[PDB]
């Protein structure tokens, strides 16, 4: 019983239902990542390998996956207020530099990065979104005090900060002069998608 | 240096307020609430007529 | 008496389906985070089983108490055809959901790109079409032949059951390889056991007999009706087995009910 | 700039066919409904056809349904009217009209030029077909509807159009309460659900063209007879 | 020594505040009868969005409301008939504010882009187009409001309130007297002055004409997440991250009475008064909203129909409906 004008108005409102639904469908196949870390702890070099004043949305593709990597470095405000904005993210790429215990930036950069990793990993929003640690800048890195054993101890110290059985931290070691940091992210994202589909199946 | 000067200047500016009595403020709030209470549909539900949502 | 009480039991079963699947339908659509393209399968399955109850469970009650049908064979033929259609739709919906889960665990990214509501609707259409095309073509005794019965048994349960078994064994071994650890291990092996075991115990006894009596003289005395009603009990239990272990579905059920 | 230009300005033999293509560049063609409005050597104005935003809602004038077929394409921003089985009464100069339908929108905003061609239903009337009035004096134009034009939704789908002498008409008032973009404030319309009246205060020498009234409750759209204003 | 002088000024101003606190708004209104339990039903649900929604604002006509989601979309809903007038696609999805201009022609949005994109809804081209993009902030832009068809006011994560100018795009004024962040602001019915929230548990009374904070309110405890004046612009109810709605006074320069309930320990994310001012609907971090009697400090009907955090709500200009938007991507009209 709608008028001639209101029928056309409803036709328009239903025709921009289809456009919005298609936009949402085409924006769900891609995978979103949130890039975090300490102060310039290998962020720039890793972002360069993958490819205002607020977010920086790197927008790349690899093996038919479409990675949308959101870098938040221009935000000088509290992370608490805008951290829930990234609740529906597939993974958080946490970049950390091994050559951090020498520096101090009182507390050394390793302690600050570890505490910040603990805070991010124990946020109530990211209780199911996995972390991909990039143990970058390992060339300047150098119980036993050798390179491999100390590096493994650092990996274990970082990985011990999770306390959920459905959250998995992926670690990798790079010299910051390689092209493998897209393949590692792709493999980790495939594992994350596999785990998400497993938990969707109901079998954990 | 100048930040403390700005803060104390702002405090001095905020200090100079007429500062009416709280009882008068409560009276004004009650008067406004009761005067416009008849015109409020949230406060007093209206029938299906004059209610655009049904 | 003996008969009336049975009807009461069936009525309870009725309500359960008419309850549970509708819950599913009002959980998939009402929720936002639950509305993934993969869930539509379940919706259709739920819808299908709803139909089968409201369309054959009363009539099946009319049988086994009276010597024959209460009206002409014209209604009886379409009643049998529709019963076969809906039961096959349920079973092959289970098979399609299992294949979706397999393609979602193995080669995850390719299917994730290929997983769109358009493709899911296409698969729902094709499972309905295959159920119809193996259902419609051939007292109100059950369909007993020498060629159609074997083909129906093979293509309606045995093939979907085999696909279900293979897919869920593969997913079980994938989950085992990918792995607090022991608790999760027990959890997912229990979930897989519940799914596959309830499906088998509900349908396999029936089809296994129906194909044995097809080409054999070992006819069950009176538990054939029991197997038939456990086949219906699978339809009753579908809106819980495939959904109780999903966290979002659990939240939707709890919010809608309580 | 925004404009719609027409193509097929040629004589047509009776009992033939033709294709009118109009091209628009200024606006977003894909988001506008499009119309077609006929004329004659006489002052008559009559509706022709309509196509929606998504091209999924098509209407026609019941006097010619089945003879004109309407279409449009977005890649070239071009609206087509395929004329089949042309009679003698089809002679006109066809205007193309844009109209977007949403709450608060104004349909029939812009009327492009037109190609001259040579070879129930709500009815509206305007008795005062000629109003000789000098500039500077208030003028009243009345249009009457056969059906109560006030819908139950609170709107009254009435449109008042002005046409300068020898120019494409521009929409003057929509729903007799809102003025179109660029229309001078001096124009003002109102009325009940049956009778409609304008109050053109401070009439000037530019507000001389003929006025038309239009109902829009139902897509069997009907225009009203023009009320030409002279300088006598 | 200036720190000690500031402390002395704070002591004297709080002493002056206490000197004018004879009544607490609870000793009064005892003779005023309590409001009956307000029963509110979801008259209309707006199921078009696809992700969390962070703001909504009503037009002057009280029929159109604009909402911003994380899909990357502004939607201009027709409230009466649940129709989408406009589906504005944003350049960057992360938006956490909205502002519908007093004239239905202009809208605003931007939350993490540092910029409040100003979109023009009445264009000859017929499509919504970005009329302006104001870039003068260095932090997340929490809230923005329209004073006129131009000359908007915005508050961002860089502890500043802007008072932009649409035609030129430059800082007409700047409000930098704020120690912590800002999360939401509210402008008066007469746009001469407004107030802004904080993350240091305070609210400032900014004057639009001359840029300064005439009054400050630090009586709150943890955080500010929403502000809204009492109609007539004399008492702004504040949000809270500690489940404590409060309304201060522009003239008494102090808190009147806190609204709290030990049952709920959450964080308000949105507050709006009713048209007359009896109701103080607040959407909590409790998966629902609440209705507070603004004079008896008591509770009223609970409005629970949402699945996630209620992020926004606004009572219409005529005070007919109160739409609420939550992270479940559903705007619910409540009447
Ligand atoms: C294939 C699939 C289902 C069949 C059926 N459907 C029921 C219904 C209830 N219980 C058991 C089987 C009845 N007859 C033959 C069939 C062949």
């Amino acid at each position: 019983t709608l008028s001639a004008e209101e029928r056309a108005a409803l036709e328009r409102s239903k025709a921009i239902e289809k456009n919005l639904k298609e936009d949402g469908i085409s924006a769900a196949k891609d995978v979103k990542l949130l890039l975090l870390g300490a102060g310039e702890s290998g962020k720039s070099t890793i972002v360069k390998q993958m490819k205002t004043t607020g977010i920086v949305e790197t927008h790349f593709t690899f093996k038919n996956l479409h990675f949308r990597l959101f870098d938040v470095g221009g935000q000088r405000s509290e992370r608490k207020k805008w951290i829930h904005c990234f609740e529906d993210v597939t993974a958080i790429i946490f970049c950390v530099a091994l050559s951090g215990y020498d520096q101090v930036l009182t507390t050394n950069r390793m302690h600050e990065s570890l505490m910040l990793f603990d805070s991010i990993c124990n946020n109530k929003f990211f209780i199911d979104t996995s972390i991909i640690l990039f143990l970058n800048k390992k060339d300047l890195f150098g119980g036993p005090n050798t390179y491999e054993d100390a590096a493994a101890y650092i990996q274990a110290q970082f990985e011990s900060k999770n306390r959920s059985p459905n959250k998995e931290i992926y670690c990798h070691m790079t010299c910051a002069t390689d092209t493998n940091n897209i393949q590692v992210v792709f493999d980790a994202v495939t594992d994350i998608i596999i785990a998400n589909n497993l938990r969707g199946c109901g079998l954990y | 240096i100048a930040q403390a000067r700005k803060l104390v200047e702002q405090l001095k500016m905020e200090a100079n307020i007429d500062r009416i009595k709280v009882s008068k403020a409560a009276a004004d709030l009650m008067a406004y609430c009761e005067a416009h209470a008849k015109e409020d549909p949230l406060l007093t539900p209206v029938p299906a007529s004059e209610n655009p949502f049904r | 008496q003996v008969t009336l009480t049975l009807v009461c039991l069936a009525g309870l079963l009725m309500l359960l389906t008419v309850f549970g699947n509708v819950l599913v339908i009002i959980a998939v659509f009402t929720s936002r985070a639950l509305k993934a393209p993969q869930n539509l399968f379940l919706v259709s399955l739920a819808s299908a089983d709803i139909l089968v109850a409201t369309l054959v469970i009363p009539f099946s009650l009319a049988n086994e108490v009276m010597g024959y049908w209460y009206f002409g064979k014209a209604w009886c033929e379409i009643y049998l055809a529709l019963d076969v259609l809906f039961c096959t739709s349920s079973i092959v919906h289970l098979c399609a959901i299992s294949l979706d889960r397999y393609w979602s665990i193995t080669q995850a990214i390719e299917y994730n790109l290929k997983r769109t509501p358009r493709r899911i609707k296409a698969i729902i259409i094709t499972v309905w079409v295959i159920s119809a095309v193996i259902s419609f073509p051939p007292r109100c005794e059950i369909n007993d032949q020498k060629w159609y019965v074997i083909s129906s048994c093979i293509g309606s349960f045995f093939a979907p059951c085999l696909i279900m078994i293979l897919v869920y064994v593969r997913i079980y071994q994938i989950a085992k390889r990918r792995t607090g650890r022991q608790n999760r291990e027990k959890r997912f092996t229990f979930v897989l056991a519940v799914v596959i075991g309830v499906f088998v115990v509900c349908w396999f006894p029936f089809f296994f007999t129906y194909t044995l009596t097809a080409v054999g003289c070992s006819v069950p005395r009176t538990l054939f009706k029991f197997f038939f009603w456990f086949g219906y009990c699978n339809s009753s239990l579908n809106p819980v087995i495939y959904t109780i272990f999903n966290h979002d579905f659990r939240r939707a059920f709890k919010k809608i009910l309580c | 700039d925004v404009q719609l230009v027409e193509s097929g300005g040629g004589l047509v033999q009776p009992g033939g066919s033709r294709k009118l293509s109009c091209s628009a560049s200024g606006f977003a063609f894909s988001s506008f409904g499009m119309h077609w409005v006929r004329q004659a050597p006489e002052k008559g104005l009559e509706w022709v056809a309509y196509i929606s935003s998504g091209s999924g809602t098509i209407y026609y004038a019941d006097t010619v349904k089945g003879r004109f077929t309407i279409s449009r394409d977005d890649p070239k921003n071009t609206l087509f009217l395929q004329m089949t089985s042309l009679r003698s009464e089809d002679t006109a100069m066809y205007y193309c009209v844009r109209s977007i339908y949403y709450y608060g929108s104004s349909p029939f905003d812009f009327w492009g030029q037109g190609t001259t061609l040579t070879v129930s239903d709500i009815v509206m009337t305007q008795a005062t077909s000629s109003v000789p009035v000098t500039p500077g004096e208030s003028v009243s134009i009345s249009c009457r509807s056969s059906k109560s034009l006030l819908h139950s939704n609170g709107n009254t789908y009435l449109y008042w159009f002005l046409q300068r002498p020898g120019q494409s008409p521009q929409l003057l008032i929509y729903r007799m309460s809102n003025l179109a973009s660029g229309v001078p404030d001096r124009f003002s319309g109102s009325g009940s659900g049956t009778a409609f009246t304008l109050t053109i205060s401070r009439l000037e020498a530019e507000d001389v063209g003929v006025y038309y009234c239009m109902q829009h409750l139902e897509y069997p759209l009907t225009f009203g007879a023009g009320t030409k204003l002279e300088l006598k | 020594q200036l720190r000690q002088e500031a402390e002395q000024l704070k002591n004297q101003i709080r002493d002056a505040r206490k000197a004018c606190a004879d009544a607490t708004l609870s000793q009064i209104t005892n003779n005023i009868d309590p409001v009956g339990r307000i029963q509110m039903r979801t008259r209309r649900t707006l199921r078009g969005h696809l992700a969390k929604i962070y703001a909504m604002h009503w037009g002057t006509d009280s029929r159109l409301l604009v909402s911003a989601s994380q899909d990357g979309k502004l939607i201009i809903w027709d409230s009466y008939t649940t129709n989408k007038v406009h589906a504005i696609p944003l350049r960057s999805s992360w938006v956490m504010t909205c502002a519908y201009a007093p004239s239905g022609n202009y809208v605003a949005c931007g939350g993490l882009d540092n910029i409040c994109s100003i979109y023009n809804l009445k264009t000859r081209e017929g499509n919504v187009r970005v009329s302006r993009e104001l870039a003068g902030h260095t932090g997340y832009l929490s809230c923005c409001r329209f004073l006129d068809d131009n000359q908007i006011v915005t508050s961002s994560g860089d502890t500043t309130c802007a008072l932009w100018d649409i035609e030129t795009g430059q800082q007409t004024t700047t409000f930098t007297g704020h120690t912590g962040d800002v999360m939401s602001l509210s402008l008066a019915p007469d746009t001469r002055l407004f107030v802004s929230g904080a993350c240091d548990a305070s609210a400032k009374l900014w004057d639009v004409r001359e840029g300064m904070c005439r009054q400050t309110f630090t009586g709150h405890e943890s955080d500010i997440n929403a502000i809204c004046f009492f109609p007539n612009g004399n008492a702004f109810a504040t949000g809270s991250d500690d489940a404590t709605c409060r309304l201060f006074d522009l003239r008494a320069d102090q808190e009147l009475m806190t609204y709290s309930h030990d049952n709920i320990i959450c964080g308000i994310t949105s507050v709006s008064f009713s048209k007359s001012g009896r109701l103080l609907l607040a959407g909590y971090d409790d998966f629902n909203c609440n209705v507070w009697d603004a004079l008896k400090a008591d509770r009223a009907g609970v409005l629970a129909g949402h699945d996630n955090r209620v992020s926004c709500l606004g009572v219409t200009d005529d005070g007919m409906a109160v739409a609420t938007g939550s992270w479940d991507s559903f705007l619910k009209i409540w009447n």
